[PDB]
RNA sequence: AUAUACCGCCAUCUUCAGCAAACCCUGAUGAAGGCUACAAAGUAAGCGCAAGUACCCACGUAAAGACGUUAGGUCAAGGUGUAGCC
């Protein structure tokens, strides 16, 4: 019995995402990695930097963006050129949204000295796999 | 109002509907079955009790041999008998007063 | 209201198919429905519809046995006249082919095969939610395999279904609506029973089409 | 640090611990129990302690269809938002924790007097809002199993009736309280019994019986005799719609076996019209009240009997020596008559 | 300090195969049970097993291995409820 990033089975009342549900013995299997970068592949390097910051940024996107996103993020990184890809529902204004879209991305290319892009894909209802 | 228009004035039938007085009353006490007498009154001293019953809590209604449609339903319409405090709910003073009204 | 009355019409009116005419007591001997199991297959409700008894064989009552069966023809072709749903039952593999090919050729319904638990109670789960039950069940073999009563009587009996069954000197009568004794393992029974059935909702259909056609043209 | 702090729902589960030994094996705990709060639905995203005032999120983007600009709240106002908000939580908060009152029934922390309303609607679309429901008994089931040993099982009873002669009783088990409410509610919905009577108010006769050494004995009254019954009874008398009797029950004393033995008397007892129908006699009824005058009440439907019944002098009849007590008058007791509750 | 508040992470039977929401039925409407295929009341969501995926295959090995038991271990990965130093 193994307890690792998955949802307990409940009585069949737990609206559950894709990877959410999915186990993380499937990563590559039946699944894609949130992040795509090469400090994990050989020869490169500063890939603790790339995690550590990947993590700040998801943290730091997830409270600033509160109570409308409904699934994990996806990170893109080409060479200089960072781009975030989310998923948002649409109870707030679209004024709320591109302020904060605009806010968030000068901090992120301020803190990181770097250019940063950041799309959003708007839902109705937070897209469910099964009810577990 | 001393007058007993308050009975056809359009609250009391919203508060009670077609059912009785007493019937919306209901008794608290201790296990089984309830005392044999009701409380000796339900208002002392310009005060009320807790779980008073419903002619005294609504002060607005008035106990008087002419109210007859306000003091017909506890006794029976099959039955000219009428009905013990335990049942109808109020305590023994008004009870008592309300026997004599009828009376 | 027209309608209605053409519905109320045929009650007021007896033997009002000519249900009568297809059988006789004649028809009964020939196809051997008077036979009857042994005494020691006796049983009490069926006491009353035995005649007699012969050779620890028992006879069944041919008058009784032809009252209950226009009673069960009129009712039959009552409903079908109505397009009331008829649905037959006959644990008996003996002839399965027989009465799903009688079935076809009548348009009614039948199902032969085992029977599934809860298959009419729990039905609308198994089926759907928007489901027209059968209005009447039927039974050429009243009795399963091992001699039980069919569930089928059960599940009618509790969800308000009318039952008309052939009735052995083994069955059980009491929960039947309109049983009629006769002869369950006989194949003359069988093929009897199986051309009656067929004449009589046929001629029921028959009707409520021209009665329909008439009053289209009226 | 802040790469230590996480998200929400897992401290809450921490904090509360639905899943343990303390909740396991059903032991729990002494009732104590943190309620579920949410912060982030409460405060608007804009506000903190520095009261910028945004244009984007805060105020409306547009004023006299002019451009807004960055601007500051002041000390005296930052504070009274502050207090504002604090009365917003207390506010939630009371709303959130009071006072639960359900009807007090039978008895207090008792499943007895209790309705939960009519049935649900059917499937197929079937609303009965005129059926009343009603819980008979509750009661906590315990068996064993080789994985996790004792597991209970929630098991209750239940009546519905309209108030017009149709009813019906059933039986509910699951883990889950409010699941075995709605599964004994459909059952009974499903599951009716019937009975006539009367004058809409009183059993035709009266009736004595027995069901799995349970001893029960129904004796009809007049009008303004009341309903002085078993509190079941009493409550299937309400949801059947008569309005007073008189019962009694000796032997012993189990709800499941009462109402079932009480339904089988209630559609056994026989119809006066179909008694005469039976006899061939015109029913006669008398009163008290009325003098002595012969109060046709019902007639054959058939035709009517050519010669009448003869008189049947000392009868073999069984019969219940506390009756004949209570009709000498040599019964005693101080539990007898009480001035109970109404009805 | 409290693994006897917990989350998070794992040993265990597991070299198992059962766990089961939601319905029906039997037992007089009890705890409970629901199996007979030449078949007699069980139908099954879903989970798991399995299948497929990884290594050299389809076998094999890994991986996976639920419901739950040991108030199993871990407030010393980290955080956190309660009680304390403050
Ligand atoms: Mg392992
Ligand atoms: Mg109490
Ligand atoms: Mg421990
Ligand atoms: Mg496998
Ligand atoms: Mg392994
Ligand atoms: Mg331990
Ligand atoms: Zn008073
Ligand atoms: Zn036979």
């Amino acid at each position: 019995k193994n307890r690792a990033a998955r949802v307990r089975v409940s009585k069949g009342d737990k609206p559950v995402t894709y990877e959410e549900a999915h186990a993380p013995h499937y990563i590559a299997h039946r699944k894609g990695w949130l992040s795509l970068h090469t400090g994990n592949l050989d020869g490169e390097d500063h890939a603790a930097e790339r995690t550590v910051e990947d993590v700040f940024l998801r943290k730091f996107m997830w409270g600033t963006f509160p109570g409308c996103l409904a699934d994990q993020l996806v990170l893109k990184r080409r060479g200089n050129q960072l781009e975030i890809c989310a998923v948002v529902l649409r109870q707030l204004s679209p004024h709320k949204y591109y302020f904060l879209v605009g806010y968030s991305e000068t901090l992120l290319s301020y803190f990181y000295k770097c250019p940063v892009r950041l799309h959003l894909q708007t839902v109705p209802s937070k897209v469910v796999y099964k009810y577990l | 109002d001393e007058p007993w228009k308050y009975l056809e004035s359009e609250e009391y039938q919203e508060r009670y509907g077609s059912r009785p007085v007493w019937a919306d009353y209901r008794r608290n006490h201790k296990g089984g079955v309830p005392p044999q007498r009701t409380r000796k009154t339900c208002i002392r001293r310009n005060k009320v009790v807790g779980n008073p019953c419903p002619i005294c809590r609504d002060h607005k209604l008035h106990v008087d041999f002419r109210n007859v449609k306000l003091l017909e339903q506890f006794v029976c319409a099959h039955t000219g008998i009428i009905f013990y405090a335990p049942y109808t709910g109020v305590c023994v003073k008004q009870h008592k007063r309300l026997t004599q009204a009828i009376q | 209201d027209f309608n209605d009355k053409i519905l109320n019409e045929p009650l007021k009116h007896s033997d009002f198919f000519n249900v009568k005419e297809l059988f006789s007591v004649r028809s009964l001997f020939d196809a051997r429905v008077h036979l009857g199991h042994k005494a020691g297959c006796r049983h009490r409700f069926m006491e009353p519809y035995i005649f007699g008894s012969r050779l620890d064989h028992d006879i069944i009552d041919l008058e009784q046995t032809a009252t209950h069966l226009q009673l069960a023809l009129n009712f039959t072709a009552h409903m079908a006249y109505r397009k009331g749903i008829i649905l037959f039952i006959s644990r008996n593999r003996q002839f399965s082919y027989l009465i799903e090919n009688m079935a076809r050729d009548c348009g009614e319904y039948a199902h032969t095969r085992y029977f599934r638990g809860g298959m009419l109670t729990n039905a609308r789960l198994l089926f759907g939610p928007t489901v027209r039950l059968p209005d009447l069940i039927i039974f050429l073999h009243t009795l399963n395999n091992i001699f039980e009563p069919h569930v089928a009587v059960r599940d009618a009996a509790k969800m308000n279904i009318p039952t008309v069954g052939i009735v052995d000197t083994n069955c059980n009568p009491c929960l039947i609506t309109y049983p009629v004794p006769g002869n369950d393992d006989s194949p003359l029974a069988v093929h009897l029973y199986c051309r009656l059935f067929q004449t009589a909702i046929t001629r029921a259909k028959e009707k409520r089409q021209q009665v329909e056609a008439l009053y289209r043209l009226q | 640090s802040f790469f230590t702090k996480l998200t929400a729902d897992e401290l809450w589960k921490g904090a509360l611990a639905e899943t343990g030994a303390g909740a396991k094996k059903g032991r729990g705990k002494r009732t104590k129990k943190k309620k579920r709060k949410d912060l982030n639905r409460g405060q608007i995203i804009g506000e903190g302690r520095y009261g910028f005032l945004w244009p984007g999120l805060n105020v409306p983007l547009m004023k006299n269809g002019a451009v807004q600009t960055i601007a500051q709240r002041s000390k005296e106002e930052q504070e009274k938002v502050e207090a504002d908000m604090i009365q917003q939580r207390e506010e939630w908060d009371r709303k959130k924790k009071m006072k639960v009152k359900r009807e007090r029934g039978w008895s207090g922390n008792s499943w007895g007097g209790i309705s939960l309303g009519p049935p649900d609607p059917g499937p197929c679309g079937e609303t009965y809002e005129d059926f009343d429901t009603r819980i008979l008994e509750v009661r906590n089931v315990f068996t064993m199993t080789a994985k996790e040993g004792r597991k209970k099982s929630i098991r209750v009873l239940v009546a519905v009736g309209n108030g017009k002669g149709a009813a019906g009783f059933s039986i509910g088990k699951a883990t889950d309280r409010m699941d075995a409410f709605r599964k004994a509610k459909n059952r009974a919905v499903h599951h009716l019994h019937y009975i006539e009577r009367y004058e809409d108010h009183t059993i035709f006769h009266d009736i004595s019986l027995r069901f799995k050494r349970t001893h029960i004995k129904m004796k009809k009254q007049p009008k303004g005799y009341g309903l002085r019954c078993h509190r079941a009874i009493i409550t299937i008398c309400r949801l059947i719609g008569i309005k007073d009797m008189y019962a009694k029950v000796s032997g012993s004393i189990n709800m499941l076996s009462l109402t079932q033995g009480l339904f089988r008397g209630l559609s056994r007892q026989e119809t006066h019209q179909q008694l005469a129908d039976k006899k061939g006699l015109h029913v006669v009824e008398i009163r008290e009240e009325c003098g002595p005058l012969p109060i046709v009440v019902a007639s054959p439907r058939g035709p009517l009997r050519k010669d009448p019944e003869p008189e049947d002098e000392v009868p073999d009849v069984k019969l219940d020596w506390e009756d004949v007590k209570t009709a000498q008058g040599m019964k005693r007791s101080v539990w007898s008559n009480l001035k109970r509750a109404a009805t």
